[PDB]
């Protein structure tokens, strides 16, 4: 119960979302290169 | 300034960079598994040069580009690497703004900035089509503000 | 003369809080120059909540009575 | 030395002489306030101007002003 | 008058203290106690009034503020002038300054707006 309130704090939510944003980019530069088509 | 597939002064940099990497490459035995990955790394190096050659690039080997809006180079500025920043950043910004609209009500304002129910963060996905709807709501923001600002006296 | 608890707009000759919406804490008939204390949500740098204000200040904010459905 | 000027925002909660180090201000009976006190500074010759009353001053814009003026031995707080 | 004894020098035998005005405080001290000077270590407080020398005015008022918090005692501070003029500047009303008094007056008081207007219509 209260563990979700601690999970809903600003630092925990911030680190969780920043982990998502950073991991997506680590996987992006590891998988396909940007195709980019004129 | 000529493109690098015709610029003889760019391919020489590819040869020179691989030459500097080759001395580090040959000191170790290629048959070892911990250094078999260097050939895959130089494969990444090789697979990187061919795409940039298509973009106009400096004769010196320093590959330049275009931001004037020229349709032949919209890929380096205008369309992809630019518009997505605007959308993605503002998809976050207007989502934050919608959260700012729901930042009042009875439950304490400090509680609704920091200790927010996770459901609002899950609703963030609402903004698929920000543009004009966000323009309406920002009009209403300036409107309902009714020029209520600080003194500056 | 207006009843206590009205939504206020600050028009003090010195504090240009251009219509910062707030409510009247209480109304005093003691008749001084800066009597009215109001709940000022914009916590100033001093840190307090309610300060004294003039008789000018607020006139009205609802502006409507019967046409306000 | 320093020039002490009292605004008309006074509530008379005695915050001056409570905060004030060497008692520059002074509470005086007044007929235009809620509590009935007003701050007055007769010993302005001894004022140092440390500006600790503006902290305890309640009003939105402070009620006790002390504009920076000249500096003498009484206003420098030096022991020599 | 019997005064607390203090060691460490520093405060005494200063030429500036001799040529400049000095402050003299006192306190009832109904019981033997031990206190601290605002500029010194620790010293024992004797019975009866105790007269000391102070070189600053803030030093003369902080000690009174510190004494009032201990026990409930009326404080007296007298401020002397350079030659030999001895005037009662602390409690000239003999009523505590934060508390209300009957002897009321106004010194250097401008009753104007709050943004500014520094001109004074009347000094007295
Ligand atoms: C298309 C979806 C997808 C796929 C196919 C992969 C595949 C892979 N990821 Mg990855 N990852 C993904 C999405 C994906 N990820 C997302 C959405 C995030 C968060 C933003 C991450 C964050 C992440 C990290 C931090 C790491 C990997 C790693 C890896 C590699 C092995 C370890 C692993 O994740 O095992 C299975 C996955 C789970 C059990 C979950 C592997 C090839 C590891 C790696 O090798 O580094 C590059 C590693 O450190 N991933
Ligand atoms: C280089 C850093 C970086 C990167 C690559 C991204 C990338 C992304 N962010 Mg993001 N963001 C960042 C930093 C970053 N952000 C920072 C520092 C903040 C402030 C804490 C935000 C706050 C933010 C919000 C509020 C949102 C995004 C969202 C998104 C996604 C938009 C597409 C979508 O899922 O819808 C996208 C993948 C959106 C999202 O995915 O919703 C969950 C979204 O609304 N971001
Ligand atoms: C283009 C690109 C991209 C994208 C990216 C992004 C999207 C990013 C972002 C991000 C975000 C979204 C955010 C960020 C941020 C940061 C910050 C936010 C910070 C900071 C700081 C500062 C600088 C400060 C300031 C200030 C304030 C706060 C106020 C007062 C004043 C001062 C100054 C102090 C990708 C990779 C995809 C691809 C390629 C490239
Ligand atoms: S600081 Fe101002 S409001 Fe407070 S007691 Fe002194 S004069 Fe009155
Ligand atoms: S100017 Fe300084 S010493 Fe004088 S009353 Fe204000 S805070 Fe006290």
């Amino acid at each position: 119960m209260n563990l979700k309130k601690y999970l809903s704090t600003a630092p925990v939510v911030a680190t969780l979302w920043l982990f998502l944003t950073a991991g997506i980019l680590i996987e992006l530069n590891r998988f396909f290169p940007d195709s980019l088509f004129y | 300034l000529t493109p690098c597939q015709q610029s003889e002064a760019f391919h020489k940099r590819e040869i020179n960079e691989v030459r500097t990497l080759e001395n580090r490459q040959a000191n170790y035995e290629a048959n070892s598994p911990s250094y078999l990955a260097l050939q895959s790394q130089i494969d990444q190096v090789h697979k990187r040069f061919d795409k940039y050659g298509t973009l106009l690039c400096g004769q010196d080997g320093l590959p330049h580009l275009i931001t004037d809006g020229d349709w032949r180079h919209a890929r380096e500025f205008t369309i992809p690497a630019l518009l997505f920043l605007y959308i993605t950043g503002w998809i976050g910004w207007v989502g934050r703004s919608y959260l700012k609209y729901t930042k009042e009500t009875k439950n304490p304002t400090e509680q609704e900035i920091i200790l927010d129910v996770p459901m609002a963060l899950k609703y963030m996905l609402s903004g698929f089509l920000w543009p004009l709807s966000a323009w309406q709501e920002y009009r209403s923001g300036q409107l309902l503000a009714k020029e209520d600002e600080i003194t500056v006296s | 003369m207006i009843k206590k608890g009205s939504l206020v707009k600050i028009l003090r000759p010195e504090s240009f809080w251009y219509n910062e919406v707030g409510t009247v804490v209480n109304v005093e008939t003691s008749k001084v120059l800066y009597p009215v204390l109001v709940r000022f949500d914009k916590v100033n740098y001093s840190g307090l909540n309610s300060t004294n204000f003039s008789l000018d200040e607020l006139v009205e904010i609802k502006v409507e009575i019967k046409s306000d459905t | 030395a320093h020039t002490v000027k009292i605004y008309d925002n006074c509530i008379g909660c005695t915050q001056c002489v409570r905060a004030c180090p060497l008692d520059v201000l002074e509470m005086v009976p007044w007929d235009g306030c809620k509590a009935g006190q007003m701050a007055s500074a007769p010993r302005t010759e001894d004022c140092v101007g440390c500006k600790r009353c503006e902290t305890a001053c309640p009003t939105d814009f402070l009620s006790i002003r002390v504009y920076l003026g000249g500096e003498t031995t009484r206003s420098m707080g030096l022991a020599y | 008058m019997p005064s607390p004894s203090f060691l460490g020098s520093t405060g005494g035998w200063l030429r500036c203290a001799e040529t400049e005005e000095k402050y003299a405080m006192t306190w009832s001290s109904d019981q033997q106690h031990i206190f601290e000077m605002p500029t010194g270590g620790a010293a024992v407080m004797n019975s009866g009034d105790n007269l000391l020398y102070l070189a600053r005015k803030e030093q003369a008022l902080a000690l009174a503020t510190q004494l009032r918090t201990q026990f409930k005692i009326q404080d007296y501070k007298i401020y002397r002038i350079f030659p030999s003029g001895e005037v009662q500047y602390l409690h000239p009303k003999d009523g505590v300054l934060p508390y209300q008094v009957n002897k009321g007056r106004e010194q250097v008081g401008r009753v104007k707006s709050t943004i500014g207007k520094n001109v004074n219509p009347a000094q007295v």
